């Protein structure tokens, strides 16, 4: 699995945060559900009895 | 704004109970800006908004 | 006089599945022969480090692990149409006036239009179904803290 | 004119003076029959209390 | 027969030159008719000619009229072509309103004629009836021809437009709350044998049942008024030897959202009518229930 | 006062916005090329585009973390409105017949009527007997049941 | 009431669309005078007279 | 809106073994039964399994199996299967499931299984407690025997004592047709039998109205001049009891018979099965059968 | 549900989960797909609040 990976790789620009020596990406997919008639499954529905 | 991301089609009774209620306690709240409040942070937030 | 200042159109955004930040949290492969197999598993071996032990406490004695995964499937679907007047006219031209011209290359347009809304819906759903079982097999916060 | 017995706590929120709700933004657009059951029917019950 | 035969995909219908073009090249000869194109080639849908008299013709100048063939009882024209809509005027089941308003449209010697032989003779009147399909086309005179369809969709030259089946609001039931994805419409005939003479009812049935025995079970939950004059008629009026009580028969399919409510205009009159948009017709026999 | 003190429960249901966390290639995605099919018919024609994903978890212990970061509105009125029971158990009548005309009187309930089809269909399939209210405006209704 | 196949078959100027809620929300709630919607393809630009 | 689709693929969601694959390969062409047209389905709608409930009834089962559309089953890959919706009037090759002989020739109906035999078939493809339980495709005087039974239980067992009426179902639900014994499986009365009852008596109510005196006398007279097996044996079923017509009146005749076989038609329905299927190719394995499809 | 705390887990993850429509003025069950699962903490606890 590990060795069927890609060869190569292009940059590309994202917002990153640091977490005490952990460095990880923000993203807010938004623009993949903009006017699509599916729900943004981060979007959801709790309740409390 | 706040209700955007959730309605996409024409909306349900639930929906607008809830846009209504948002109108109704924002109308409330924001009535006379200045003169109910003074402080730095609100107003920079309320202008960005 | 009446006037029309302008007619516009959407210009779609185009998303791409290796192009989002959420990427990152996937290994992307390609396998041609996918529909072929019917599940993919993983073996893993196991040994325990070890300490000795002063005199009065039972030793501890070797021990192996050894565990299994398996793969998940979940297929993605998008049709798209065509009528069949915009069939005849992608192939048929009558008598070559302007007016004929002008509905071959619409139809043609057309067929354009739908193949690339149609690729750009793929890029969605493929996004969508792996968020959806990343989500599926995520815990809550604090279940994880307690652990 | 209203009864000396009316509740007191009608007055301490923004209500109808009329002693039922009548807002149509709560009512299915269009549906003249449901807005005139919604601000006159006494036998369904008011939506606001 | 090789190996190449087999492996080869069949001829495309449309990247073969047709037989008249062939020919033209074949003698290498001009000719003044365009004929690189042939029209209606790859219409799959099977279609007819029928003439009509002047005054018969009426709301089905538009398309999408149901076309039906009765007996005149008579040999002279043997056989006439009527819509729905004149058999709107004898059936129970229409409003007086509607019933008076298409009673002034059709005020025809034809149209009335075909009134009189229908009432006349003591026959019922679906043993009288013989259902052809759905028109689209209408070129006018004194006498009229129209093009039905017998099995197909119903579309112009190009099929750039697609036509809809049209059925007169009275008559239009349907028995289920939500509708099935894909629906099959059907044509009702029910006798109510009351005293006098027996009054007949006209339906156009959608429903999402395929199969004939759930449908006549449903149809005879619906229909319990009529069985029972049925049988009150058969304790007291021996001699009179009616059959059946209703008759269906299956003409089309189409898809739930197709279904729609729209008007027709006809010498600034208004007829409101359930529209059927991409109705395609299949047609069978009446079957009897009792 | 009666001689009991019964006890109320409702749920109310809330619209939140949620948070994830994911490991870098927590997991491994295999795809295959997407693959169309043609289905023709006199009018038109349609085209379906599938593409089957395959997913294969690579961490042996939970990879990803999910929070409930946000919430704004309760979509619920959050009342102290009290669900009829005539209506859950909509077949149950009182032997005599004025005694059941009376309570039902009182207590304002709708008298019952069913088809065979439609009772066997709510027994099987539950139909919505409640209609919607000729206007809301707290929301859905969070109905209180009581022990 | 408006020539929407002129407006089909006319070149046209792409733009980024920027409503603020979700398009078939907009055209539900009336957003817009003259609105048309069809679903799939609609052959009825084709017919030019 | 979205036309109807005539492929389906179905995929499971419940992993497979290679025992589960190499059994559903053994079922490319078979019929199979689905609730619902979608261009790609879940496994759980397939089959005849999602409607055993607790009732038990075969009449109901019978009744459910009638609206559900039909499929045949192409070729298998990994953890897809694709089904073909058949058109009126085409030629299809199909694979005959079940343990009933076909013949050249007849026609063949779609019904609800029956066992037979040690009853240990039931191999297919047990997966989450979700079973592939798929409908016998058998020809019609088998169809038309069943329906029979059935319906003679059911009106039997008006008024007669519980105990004959249990001998009376035991006689019946067995079944032995060409060459091979079969048995029906939970002959519950219920309303849905009890709906048939109601229009077979109504029936036959309508039949001994109309039926003239020449067609009652018929048999009568015949026995005065005839002798056969066939008679003798046709004779023993009726109660135990020269001239000329009373009334001739062949228009009366005429329509009388018009509407008897109305009535006749109404009768019959009720055990008539629909034709799904006209054979005319066998494989001498009776594995498999080509044959036209109608309905 | 009496299992293993990781069996516990996943089950709650995936099944311990109830849905209701989102449309009705009273709260309906759904069927599972039609639209999006809510999650029910109290299912877990077996408390109220």
């Amino acid at each position: 699995l590990s060795q069927a990976g890609a060869h190569s790789l292009t940059p590309l620009s994202m917002d990153v945060i640091r977490l005490g020596e952990k460095t990880v990406i923000m993203e807010n997919l938004r623009r993949v559900y903009k006017n699509t008639d599916t729900k943004d499954p981060l979007e959801r529905n709790v309740d409390l009895t | 704004v706040e209700n955007a991301t959730l309605a996409r089609q024409a909306l349900n009774r639930i929906q607008r109970s809830n846009i209504l209620q948002s109108f109704k306690a924002k109308m409330l709240a924001t009535l006379f800006l200045l003169n109910r409040t003074r402080d730095r942070d609100y107003v920079l937030k309320f202008l960005t908004r | 006089f009446e006037a029309i200042f302008g007619t516009f159109c959407n210009r779609l955004e185009w998303v791409y599945f290796l192009t989002s930040g959420l990427a990152a949290a996937a290994h992307a492969i390609k396998f041609h022969d996918l529909n072929k197999l019917t599940t993919g598993k993983m073996l893993f071996h196991v040994q325990v480090p070890r300490v000795a032990s002063g005199a009065g406490l039972p030793t501890s004695r070797q021990t192996t692990i050894m565990v299994t995964k398996y793969s998940e499937k979940s297929p993605i679907t998008i049709p798209f149409e065509l009528s069949a007047a915009c069939l005849t006219y992608l192939r048929e031209t009558f008598e070559g006036t302007i007016l004929d011209k002008i509905l071959n290359v619409e139809a043609m347009h057309t067929v354009l239009r739908a193949l690339k809304n149609t690729a750009d819906a793929m890029e969605r759903g493929l996004i969508h179904s792996f968020l959806q079982t990343l989500l599926r097999k995520a815990p809550p916060y604090f279940v994880v803290q307690t652990l | 004119l209203t009864p000396v017995t009316m509740d007191v706590n009608y007055f301490k929120i923004p209500n109808n003076p009329r002693g039922r709700a009548s807002c149509m933004l709560a009512v299915d657009p269009y549906d003249t029959e449901a807005a005139t059951k919604a601000i006159y029917d006494h036998r369904e019950a008011d939506a606001q209390t | 027969m090789d190996a190449r035969a087999v492996a080869k995909r069949p001829r495309d219908p449309a990247d073969e030159d047709n037989e008249l073009v062939t020919a033209l090249k074949a003698k290498r000869e001009v000719n003044t008719i365009s004929v690189r194109y042939l029209y209606h080639a790859d219409h799959q849908a099977l279609t007819a000619r029928f003439f009509v008299p002047e005054g018969l013709v009426e709301f089905e100048a538009q398309p999408g009229a149901l076309l039906i063939r009765m007996e005149t009882g008579c040999d002279s024209p043997r056989h006439l072509y009527i819509s729905l809509y004149l058999l709107g005027i004898r059936a129970s089941n229409v409003s007086a309103s509607t019933r008076c308003l298409l009673e002034s449209v059709y005020t025809a010697s034809a149209a009335r004629a075909a009134l009189q032989w229908l009432d006349l003779g003591p026959h019922l009147l679906h043993r009288r009836l013989e259902t052809l399909g759905c028109v689209k086309t209408v070129s006018l005179g004194i006498t009229s021809l129209l093009t039905c369809v017998m099995r197909g969709y119903l579309y112009n030259t190009l099929k750039t437009e697609v036509f809809a089946l049209m059925i007169p609001k009275d008559m239009y039931l349907t028995w289920e709350e939500t509708r099935g994805r894909l629906q099959y419409v059907y044509l009702i005939i029910v006798y109510d044998y009351d005293g006098p003479e027996t009054r007949p009812g006209i339906y156009v049935l959608t429903s999402s049942i395929a199969h004939w025995q759930t449908l006549v079970d449903v149809a005879r939950g619906k229909f319990a008024r009529e069985r029972c004059s049925f049988v009150n008629r058969r304790i007291t009026r021996p001699r009179q030897i009616p059959l059946c009580t209703g008759v269906i028969q299956k003409l089309g399919w189409c898809l739930a959202d197709d279904i729609h409510t729209s008007f027709l205009v006809h010498k600034e009159l208004k007829l409101s009518v359930v529209r059927l948009d991409n109705f395609s017709v299949e047609l069978g026999d009446f079957r009897e229930f009792v | 006062h009666p001689g009991f003190a019964l006890t109320a429960v409702r749920t109310d249901t809330f619209e939140v916005d949620m948070l994830l966390y994911s490991g870098k290639s927590c997991t491994s995605v295999i795809i295959n090329n997407p693959i169309v099919t043609k289905e023709e018919r006199d009018i038109s024609t349609t085209y379906h585009v599938t593409q089957n994903i395959n997913t294969v978890d690579m961490g042996l212990g939970y990879t990803s973390n999910t929070c409930v970061a946000y919430v704004n509105r309760v979509r619920t009125d959050m009342g102290v409105r009290v669900q009829d029971l005539f209506r859950v158990f909509p077949m149950n009548v009182y032997r005599h017949d004025e005694v059941d005309r009376w309570i039902r009187h009182a207590a304002g309930v709708e008298r019952p009527q069913l088809l065979d089809t439609e009772t066997i269909s709510m027994l099987t399939f539950g139909s919505m007997s409640e209609r919607n209210a000729a206007a809301t405006v707290h929301g859905q209704k969070a109905a209180c049941e009581l022990i | 009431m408006e020539n929407w196949s002129a407006l089909e078959l006319l070149p046209k100027v792409g733009i980024p669309t920027d409503f603020l809620t979700h398009v078939k929300t907009s055209a539900g709630e009336e957003m817009f005078e003259a609105l048309r919607i069809y679903y799939g393809d609609d052959p009825e630009r084709y017919n030019i007279h | 809106m979205a036309a109807m689709e005539a492929n389906i693929f179905c995929t499971f969601d419940h992993k497979l073994s290679i025992a589960d694959v190499g059994k559903l390969t053994k079922l490319v062409a078979a019929v199979v039964p689905i609730p619902q047209r979608l261009h790609l389905i879940k496994h759980y709608q397939l089959g005849l399994h999602q409607f055993v409930d607790h009732t038990r009834g075969y009449v109901r089962l019978r009744g459910l199996l009638r609206n559900m559309t039909l499929t045949l089953m192409r070729r298998v890959e990994g953890n897809q299967i694709l089904l073909h919706v058949p058109t009126h009037g085409l030629l299809y090759t199909v694979l005959n499931t079940g343990p009933v002989t076909w013949e050249k020739g007849d026609a063949l109906c779609v019904l609800p299984p029956l066992f037979h035999g040690p009853l240990a078939r039931e191999n297919l493809l047990t997966l989450g407690q979700w079973e592939l339980v798929l409908p016998w495709i058998v020809p019609m005087p088998l169809a038309l025997e069943i329906n029979q039974r059935l319906l003679i239980m059911g009106l039997f067992s008006l008024d007669r004592s519980y105990e004959e009426v249990k001998a009376a179902v035991q006689q019946l639900q067995t079944i032995t047709f060409r060459d091979a014994t079969f048995t029906i499986p939970d002959p519950v009365i219920d309303q849905h039998l009890l709906i048939d009852m109601k229009t077979a008596c109504l029936s036959m109510s309508m039949v001994a109205n109309l039926a003239s005196e020449l067609t009652m006398t018929y048999v009568r007279k015949l026995a005065l001049e005839d002798s056969s097996m066939l008679l003798v044996k046709c004779q023993e079923l009726l109660m135990r009891l020269p001239a000329r017509p009373q009334h001739v009146s062949p228009d009366d005749e005429i329509a009388r018979l018009s509407a008897l076989f109305v009535m006749l038609r109404q009768l019959d329905d009720l055990i008539r099965e629909q034709v799904v299927f006209t054979v005319c190719d066998v494989s001498p394995d009776n594995k498999s059968a080509t044959c036209i499809f109608k309905g | 549900a009496n299992k293993t705390l990781f069996k516990t887990i996943d089950e709650y993850l995936l099944r311990a989960k109830d849905c209701i429509r989102g449309d009705t003025d009273t709260q309906y069950v759904c069927v599972e797909g039609t639209e999006q699962l809510i999650e029910n903490p109290c299912r877990l606890t077996q408390e109220a609040l």
